[PDB]
């Protein structure tokens, strides 16, 4: 028989890649929420909220 | 400093301090200059900026 090729998600590449979203997500989720917690301060008030 | 120290609006309000003379000519442009940046402050306050 033949054989399919295609991007996997258990390959060891894709794993990578997942890992690597996740952690950009979970950076901008702090990101949001540093900013949220530390609302009226100068520096933050500054840009455009 | 002493002068300066009486207010106690210092969150909203600012003071402009110029020692003078009889003899300085200089004033006009320290009150120009005092007028704009009063006026950029308070365009920035209405915005929620400052």
């Amino acid at each position: 028989a033949k054989e399919i090729e295609f991007l996997s998600w258990t390959e060891p590449f894709g794993i990578a890649l997942t890992l690597f979203a996740v952690l950009g997500i979970f950076l901008t989720a702090f990101v949001l929420g540093v900013f949220i917690k530390f609302r009226n301060t100068p520096i933050v008030k500054a840009t455009n909220r | 400093c002493q002068f300066e120290d009486l207010n106690r609006r210092k969150d909203t309000k600012e003071i402009y301090t110029h020692f003078t003379c009889a003899t300085d000519t200089k004033n006009v442009q320290f009150v120009f200059d005092a007028v704009t940046d009063v006026i950029i402050k308070n365009n920035l306050k209405e915005c929620g900026l400052y």
